[PDB]
């Protein structure tokens, strides 16, 4: 079918009507970005020429390659840990949440930590539930117990101070007086909040309750994610399965060349698995890098959520 | 270093950059954000700062009252700047960073000129004086297809650094259309504090911004209250 | 006369085990929803390879015979089973049209209510036996469902083969170079496979 | 460290200078028991052979062969080859074993051995210089022949039929003397499968039926089918195989390797060093046993600091006062319980103006690569073969020269978006 953009609405326009809203409903609209890769490191020499020192010798032929690939690779494996802590570290201090819960009716305990769990949320473990040769997979910086200590001192000074603990020391705030302010950077009269307190806790702590259900009855959510762990795992099983490719040689085992043929033979054979792999390997780094161009760009968006959204209370559409 | 390899000048020369960091800093010292938005309108410096507090939330006359200390804030403030610059080189990371990348990427463009890439030598009239024609083509077709592949390698390497480059420079376009012509409510986007203004500094192959901000201190607790009731109504702020 | 083959006539590709893994592979195989001869018999083609299978609960079909001729010219294989042992030899065979039951040479080797299933091949001189077993209920056709055939026979004989016939229900299907994608489970079984130019939803 | 960056002096950081990669302690071979040799005691050990002026061939096929025994055997006074020697023979494998055997005058064998001459060689039992082995001969004028002669032998294709019954007679020595002898030359005839122990638990270099790489054998509880030799991994790789003597299953794992990471202080503030083996587990390498890999040359600290040097995993490493590098989980910052209440509000009554510099890259250094002089240096000769390459130094220049004017465009957006070049007052 010629597909419809949505339901045709002709406004009801004139000069003199205007429509005003005469209720809410806070919304809670969950957003998901990517903000590192998986840290990958290859040793070109392992994965080209496979610890045999006959290819070994003919990889040195080709200088500095088999070098600027680890420096490309090193690049996008630090730049993961700035992409994240970035990110995350945006707090001077890990602000910790009082033992009594007095928040005016909000109710946070599904997004705080749990500390009979990592000490992770609730919401952040159905998050952490429903995502799921020479090269090497390196540990990022932060452990995902220091990240779920970041989300928490940035959640815990959110609640407890506002956006102050953006703009210098934490100051406390009582969180129904926060919210009055929040009410305010809307155009919002803050008399609106205060009268409607109960009404108004109770629909975010019923949305919260509506992302617990979206998270356990569909992984569909988590797609840009868990897109982002599948490219990672189908470029490096791609890589791989690169070395099973013969590139016009005798054959993909290195080993088979070595045995079959004399040593002036070998070397030609073996130089087409060498350029063959490497350029494997030049593809893989470079798709790396405008794969990591693209995470870096959404980590300085995630960033930039964080500062402007978290920290504080962006006036910007959308 | 003759190899082909060729550094081209900038358009503007280091000098019409200090021209434009120049002009931009004597209209934000004089006109405020106005020589963004139309024609450049005076202002004292003083009624200027008087505005950009108000546009934090903190009322004009918190400036007027504490004008002078506000005045030595910033002058001593603008004095550990180049006390910080004077003491390390090790806070221009970023721009000598920039520079050591490109040199890095040149450096190994040049080096490669030295590899066999499985020819007899990587110096090219070695062949042509050692080998003829038809020998000596087998060996050229290896230096062209290693030194293309080279060359592509660091094309592809400057493209993808290129629009790095790029993206920090839209960045810091935008810093300059918000933080300078302006003063953006955007948190954390001019600087850790509530924004006050910036002043570009001309830096080679970058910018650098004094973001200007208000910092709170020195808070105190007290008992507070949403509303307050007076004839059995309530009262708001 | 002919029948469905439905998904009957894979075989295990190569001597690897993998688990809980899908496989893509080329290799002669029957393809599915294919129409297999049916006999109750005559010489036929070879050509890629042959699936080769009988409705049972008797014993009838006691082995074959293989070759360009099967008959005095060249090397030729005769294969019985006489329920002793499983005999194979390649001589310069002659005989009447079989020496069927009534009721040089380079090698040698020895080792309804059922289906019997084979599968022969030959690649680089390697002529290659597969096989299973399984109790039935249908005695008209050979049954739907799945179970792949696993290898019983690898010979570096080095024979050329084009012809082949039965010694005394049965049917037999033509192999054709095609890519399947095999499932094997957590024990490293065969338990389904896709025909990959079937249809576009396998495609 | 140095070495690696090119340089003389090594600023404050962590360098991966190397490659640890575990070596292979030994070589283990594996093939099948040892089995259907070809039954060469009908050529030297039976009670009879045919005449060897009118001798004929067979091959061995689908076998093993005693070629191993056969390269240090007593059953031959001499022997002789046009092909490989039986040392090189017995390590080889062939399509068929083409072997003969005869009963003649002894000097009369010797004419007919492979690469000899003689109306044997020529005739009565072939042996041309291209014969793909060896042969062998010994005196047996106690068993070849008669009281009478030579009666039971001949003298005169490759080990087949000037040919006559032959002249030798019991009483003489070897050479004149009746002899047995056999010739053969050579896939389906082998040399046997020499096979080592097995080798659990440390690396080790492998062979198993052909298969071939280093890794740590281990135990395992995968349950491979009667036919299947091999396992493997979701990306082809190799990851168990049936032990062919004793049909266990062996699950492989690559031997242990990793990055080695120097961690230093600048080369200005000391020449002490800590090294970081990536992923390495300290067993297979003070010592300390970090989640991103083995630490060598650290102190492990309970105190936790801002991270200095970044090791992984939560860890960094600092050099900290009589000196050392400390190695700790780095701090997140100081905890902070926010003194919250439901009426509790904290005001600031004072601030601080702060000038926060901050700095942005925003043009590359402009250049531009002549592709020509480049890959061909002013050489005529490289410049024609250049240009069978197509448009692809012309796609250089263009993408060059675009990075180029982006530079100039990258600085005119920043600094250009004044209209008016505004001067400050006296
Ligand atoms: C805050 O909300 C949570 C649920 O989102 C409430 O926790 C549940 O409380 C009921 C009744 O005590 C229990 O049966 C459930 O097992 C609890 N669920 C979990 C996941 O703990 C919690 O009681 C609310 N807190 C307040 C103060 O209202
Ligand atoms: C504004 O809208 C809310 C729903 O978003 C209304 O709240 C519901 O009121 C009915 C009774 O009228 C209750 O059954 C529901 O349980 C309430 N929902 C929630 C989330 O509390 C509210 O009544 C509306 N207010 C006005 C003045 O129109
Ligand atoms: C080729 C062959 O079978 N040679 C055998 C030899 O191995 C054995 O040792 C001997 C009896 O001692 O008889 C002969
Ligand atoms: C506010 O009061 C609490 C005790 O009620 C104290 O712990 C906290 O340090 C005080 N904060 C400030 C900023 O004075
Ligand atoms: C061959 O098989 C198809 C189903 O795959 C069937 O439609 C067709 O009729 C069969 N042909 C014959 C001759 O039976
Ligand atoms: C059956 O075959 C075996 C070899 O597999 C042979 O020894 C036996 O004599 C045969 N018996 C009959 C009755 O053919
Ligand atoms: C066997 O082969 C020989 C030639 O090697 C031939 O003379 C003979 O006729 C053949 N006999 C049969 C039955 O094939
Ligand atoms: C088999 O066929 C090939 C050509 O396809 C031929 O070279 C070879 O000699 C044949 N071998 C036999 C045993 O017929
Ligand atoms: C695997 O095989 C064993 C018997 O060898 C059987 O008990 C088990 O149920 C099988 N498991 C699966 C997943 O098929
Ligand atoms: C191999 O031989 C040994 C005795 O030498 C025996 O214990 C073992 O079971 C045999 N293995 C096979 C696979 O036959
Ligand atoms: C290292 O030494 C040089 C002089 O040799 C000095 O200029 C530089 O500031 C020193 N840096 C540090 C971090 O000590
Ligand atoms: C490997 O490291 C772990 C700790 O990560 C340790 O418990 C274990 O003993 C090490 N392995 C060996 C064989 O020592
Ligand atoms: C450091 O921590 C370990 C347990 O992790 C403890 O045994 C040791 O006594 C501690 N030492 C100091 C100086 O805190
Ligand atoms: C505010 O802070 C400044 C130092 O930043 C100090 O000199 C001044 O006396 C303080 N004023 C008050 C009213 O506390």
């Amino acid at each position: 079918y010629t597909m419809s953009l949505g339901a045709e609405n002709s406004v009801a326009y004139s000069n003199n009507s205007i429509a005003i809203p005469t209720n809410f409903t806070i919304s809670v609209t969950t957003e998901i970005l990517p903000v590192s890769m998986t840290k990958t490191s290859v040793d070109c020499t392992m994965y080209i020429c496979g610890d045999s020192t006959e290819c070994s010798n003919l990889l040195l032929q080709y200088g500095s390659f088999c070098t600027q690939l680890n420096r490309a690779l090193t690049g996008i494996a630090v730049e993961q840990d700035k992409n994240t802590q970035e990110v995350f570290a945006q707090v001077k201090q890990i602000y910790k949440t009082p033992p009594i819960k007095d928040f005016g009716g909000f109710n946070f305990s599904q997004i705080l930590p749990d500390p009979s769990k990592s000490k992770r949320s609730f919401i952040e473990d159905l998050l952490f539930n429903k995502v799921t040769n020479g090269l090497t997979v390196l540990p990022p910086l932060l452990t995902d117990e220091m990240i779920a200590q970041y989300t928490s001192a940035l959640l815990a000074g959110t609640i407890t101070s506002g956006w102050t603990f953006g703009a210098g020391a934490a100051l406390q705030i009582p969180f129904a007086m926060q919210m009055a302010y929040r009410f305010n950077g809307i155009g919002v009269t803050q008399n609106v909040l205060y009268e409607n307190q109960k009404l108004i806790a109770n629909q975010f702590n019923s949305a919260i309750g509506k992302i617990q259900d979206s998270l356990s009855s569909t992984a569909s959510a988590l797609g840009k994610l868990q897109d982002v762990v599948n490219q990672n795992a189908q470029a490096l099983n791609t890589l791989v399965k690169q070395l099973s490719s013969n590139f016009g040689a005798i054959s993909s085992v290195l080993n088979d060349i070595l045995s079959r043929l004399d040593k002036v033979e070998a070397e030609v054979q073996i130089d087409r698995l060498i350029t063959g792999r490497l350029q494997s390997l030049q593809t893989y780094v470079t798709q790396q890098l405008i794969r990591a161009a693209e995470i870096r760009a959404s980590a300085n968006l995630a960033a930039t959520k964080m500062s402007e959204c978290v920290l504080g209370q962006s006036k910007r559409v959308d | 270093k003759f190899n082909g390899l060729t550094v081209l000048p900038p358009l503007l020369t280091d000098e019409m950059i200090a021209q434009y960091t120049s002009a931009l800093l004597a209209g934000t010292i004089t006109s405020g954000w106005t020589f963004g938005a139309g024609a450049a309108l005076q202002i004292p410096f003083a009624m200027q700062m008087a505005y950009r507090f108000n546009g934090i939330g903190v009322t004009q006359n918190v400036l007027y009252e504490n004008q002078k200390l506000i005045a030595n804030q910033f002058n001593s403030a603008i004095g550990k700047i180049q006390d910080s610059l004077s003491s390390t080189a090790s806070a221009l990371g970023k721009l000598q960073d920039v520079v050591n990348q490109n040199a890095q990427a040149l450096n190994t463009l040049v080096k490669q000129l030295s590899s066999n890439f499985g020819a007899i030598s990587s110096v090219l009239n070695d062949i042509l004086s050692r080998l003829d024609k038809v020998e000596a083509e087998v060996q050229i077709d290896r230096l062209i297809t290693g030194r293309l592949q080279s060359l592509q390698t660091y094309v592809t390497q400057q493209l993808i650094r290129a629009a790095e480059i790029r993206a920090s420079a839209n960045l810091a376009a935008t810093k300059m259309s918000e933080c300078v012509l302006g003063q953006s409510k955007r948190v954390d986007f001019c600087g850790k504090g509530y924004h006050l203004m910036s002043f570009p500094q001309s830096a080679p192959h970058g910018v650098v911004f004094l973001h200007v901000t208000y910092v709170p201190a020195q808070e105190k607790n007290f008992t507070t209250a949403p509303a307050i009731c007076h004839d059995g109504k309530a009262h708001f702020p | 006369a002919y029948t469905n083959s439905f998904t009957r006539g894979v075989y295990y590709p190569d001597k690897v085990f993998r688990s809980s893994v899908l496989h893509s592979t080329q290799d002669l195989f029957l393809p599915f929803f294919s129409n297999v001869t049916w006999f109750h018999n005559p010489v036929l083609p070879f050509n890629d390879g042959v699936y080769f299978a009988s409705t049972e609960k008797s014993n009838i079909i006691r082995g074959w015979i293989f070759g360009t001729t099967l008959d005095s010219k060249t090397q030729s294989l005769l294969i019985v089973n006489n329920a002793t042992n499983v005999v194979i030899k390649v001589c310069e065979f002659q005989f009447c049209n079989d020496p069927f039951l009534g009721v040089n040479c380079t090698f040698e080797y020895v080792s309804f209510k059922n289906l019997r299933e084979f599968v022969f091949k030959n690649i680089d001189g390697y002529f290659k036996i597969y096989s299973k077993h399984t109790p039935i209920n249908l005695v008209r056709d050979l049954p739907q469902g799945f179970s792949a055939l696993e290898p019983l026979v690898d010979l570096p004989i080095g024979i050329n083969i084009t012809r082949f016939q039965t010694l005394l229900a049965y049917y037999v299907g033509y192999l054709q170079p095609r890519t399947f994608l095999l499932k094997y489970n957590e024990n490293g079984t065969i338990t389904d496979a896709v025909d990959c130019a079937l249809d576009p939803l396998s495609e | 460290t140095k070495c690696t960056l090119k340089s003389f002096t090594v600023e404050k950081g962590i360098y991966q200078t190397s490659n640890f990669r575990v070596q292979p302690t030994e070589s283990i071979v594996r093939f099948p028991n040892i089995t259907n040799l070809c039954p060469f005691g009908e050529v030297f050990n039976a009670t009879r052979f045919a005449s060897v002026y009118a001798w004929n061939r067979k091959r061995i096929s689908n076998c093993v062969a005693d070629y191993s025994v056969l390269y240090n055997s007593a059953s031959f006074s001499t022997f002789k080859c046009y092909g490989v020697s039986p040392t090189k023979l017995n390590d080889l494998c062939f399509t068929n074993v083409y072997a003969d055997s005869f009963v003649i005058r002894g000097d009369e064998v010797r004419q007919i051995a492979p690469g000899q001459t003689g109306k044997i060689a020529d005739y009565n039992y072939k042996l041309p210089d291209d014969f793909t082995g060896c042969v062998i001969a010994w005196n047996s004028n106690n068993l070849d022949s008669k009281v009478g002669g030579n009666y039971n032998y001949l003298y005169r294709k490759p080990f087949e039929r000037p040919l006559q019954s032959y002249g030798f007679q019991p009483t003489n020595g070897v050479g004149y003397q009746p002899y047995r002898v056999v010739v053969l030359s050579f896939a389906t005839v082998c040399g046997p499968k020499k096979s080592t122990n097995l080798v659990k638990n440390k690396c080790v270099n492998f062979n198993f039926n052909g298969l071939t790489g280093t890794g740590v054998l281990t135990e395992s509880n995968k349950k491979f089918l009667p036919f299947q030799q091999f396992g493997r991994d979701i990306a082809d790789t190799t990851d168990a195989v049936r032990d062919p003597q004793t049909l266990e299953i062996l699950d492989i794992t690559p031997c242990s390797f990793g990055g080695v990471s120097v961690i230093t202080p600048g080369t200005n503030t000391s020449n002490q060093v800590a090294v970081l083996y990536q992923g390495v587990n300290c067993t297979e390498v003070n010592v300390f046993q970090t989640r991103a890999g083995c630490l060598i040359g650290a102190e492990h600290v309970n105190n936790s600091y801002e991270c200095d040097i970044p090791i992984g995993a939560g860890i960094c490493a600092s050099y900290q006062t009589s000196q050392s590098i400390i190695a700790y989980t780095m701090s997140l910052g100081a905890e902070n319980s926010v003194a919250y209440s439901n009426n509790s509000i904290a005001i600031p009554t004072n601030f601080t103006i702060s000038v926060t510099t901050e700095i942005l890259p925003v043009s590359m250094t402009k250049t531009s690569v002549d592709c020509t002089m480049y890959i061909c240096g002013d050489s005529t000769e490289c410049s024609n073969l250049l240009l069978q390459y197509g448009s692809f130094c012309t796609q250089l220049n263009r993408a060059l020269t675009g990075i180029a004017v982006e530079q100039d465009k990258n600085t005119q957006e920043v600094f250009a978006q004044v209209k008016q070049i505004y001067k400050t007052p006296p």
